[PDB]
């Protein structure tokens, strides 16, 4: 299926993913496109932070859904 | 030859005999005696009467008890937790201006933001026993276990700086409400139709992406499954408290007519390098800046806010 990832630049990229794909798996694809390491990625979906262990179907993320990429801070 | 005990929960033990020809790692595995990694030494005498703490190569019954106690965890969760628990023993919780806080050490200012924010969340508990155990323990004056646990779950490394919001929401994802709260979203698409979505529990109290209640109630716009424009708007919301979180945003916080929120966290420095976290609350008519062991009580602040906590909610879309 198709999902959207609002990047840090402000642009929107498009990923082809499966419901069984883990959040980490998505972050890996984002890495190859944006050049951002999975460690420093925070994916947000409708106000919920996506924990690494889960999958897209777990968070009820279907086609045309929009994930938000937030940079991991260092305090 | 010696004979020692082995546990992973501090309740169920098993008697194990190890030879003095091979180390713990090759005979038994990763173990912690008296809070120290002895998994590369040779069996001695003061441990030939007391107990150890296994981390890897568990039994079917220990793995069973692990899931009951720690929930589903990383294969390295046990090792990291033992290591962290020993490392954070030196940390201390002070009492800065009738509020407790984590004293600055080994880049733990982000952890101060998390804990001090957690302490302001009413009616919450944890599904995982060990977590809830360490939580109630924390409420009473010893917070060593709790700190080490949330660091273990958030994959925090000792001494390394980290994200406070990220850790806070990872923690809350393993928590639940000891009361009730509802959140009603009205989604609609000109083609597909109107659909109401209800959120109930702790999930109704947290939202990442906005920092003002007004923006939470504003009509949001995204893409429907058909490809067309889809909309969403909060039309009903009742919570004991509302936690809004977003990217560091520079707001002009002034106590002159103090805004709706009770507390907020602040990221100082530049977000591409290593910065600093400061927890802030609203007591009286002045701001209270809690800097991991300090209490600046000035009444004005131009800062980059991150997490913003609001009181109970009660809203209807007329
Ligand atoms: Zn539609």
């Amino acid at each position: 299926m198709q999902i959207f990832v609002k990047t840090l630049t402000g642009k929107t990229i498009t990923l082809e993913v499966e419901p069984s794909d883990t959040i980490e798996n998505v972050k890996a694809k984002i890495q190859d496109k944006e050049g951002i390491p999975p460690d420093q990625q925070r994916l947000i979906f409708a106000g919920k932070q996506l924990e690494d262990g889960r999958t897209l179907s777990d968070y009820n993320i279907q086609k045309e859904s929009t994930l938000h990429l937030v940079l991991r801070l260092r305090g | 030859t010696i004979e020692v005990l082995v546990t992973v929960d501090g309740v169920n033990f098993r008697t194990v005999v190890l030879n003095n020809k091979n180390t713990y790692r090759s005979q038994l595995g990763c173990v912690f005696f008296n809070g120290a990694d002895i998994s590369d030494t040779i069996p001695d005498e003061k441990q030939n009467g007391h107990s150890l703490y296994l981390a890897d190569n568990l039994t079917a019954d220990e793995t069973k008890a692990l899931k009951e106690l720690y929930g589903p965890v990383d294969p390295t969760f046990l090792h990291r937790f033992y290591s962290l628990k020993a490392a954070v023993h030196g940390w201390k919780m002070v009492v800065c201006d009738k509020v407790r806080s984590l004293k600055l050490s080994d880049n733990n200012c982000y952890l101060n933001a998390v804990i001090m924010t957690l302490d302001l969340l009413k009616d919450i508990k944890f599904v995982i026993p060990a977590l809830q155990h360490a939580f109630m323990k924390h409420k009473g004056g010893d917070s060593t276990d709790f700190i080490a646990l949330i660091m273990a779950y958030g994959n925090c490394t000792f001494g390394a700086p980290d994200d406070a919001s990220r850790l806070l929401h990872t923690v809350l994802a393993k928590a639940e409400l000891c009361c009730s709260a509802r959140m009603v979203w009205r989604e609609w698409c000109n083609v597909c139709g109107i659909k109401d979505v209800v959120l109930q529990g702790l999930k109704a109290c947290c939202y990442v992406g906005v920092q003002t209640v007004e923006d939470l109630r504003a009509r949001m716009t995204y893409v429907c499954q058909c490809g067309g424009e889809r909309h969403r708007q909060l039309v009903e919301h009742t919570t004991p408290w509302l936690l809004l979180s977003g990217t560091p945003n520079e707001k002009l916080v002034t106590t002159s007519t103090a805004p709706d929120f009770v507390a907020f966290n602040v990221f100082q420095g530049i977000e591409t390098a290593v910065g600093h976290y400061v927890h802030a609350r609203l007591k009286g008519g002045l701001i209270l800046k809690f800097d991991s062991g300090t209490v600046s009580k000035t009444s004005d602040w131009k800062c980059k806010v991150t997490d913003v906590l609001f009181p109970g909610q009660k809203y209807s879309s007329d």
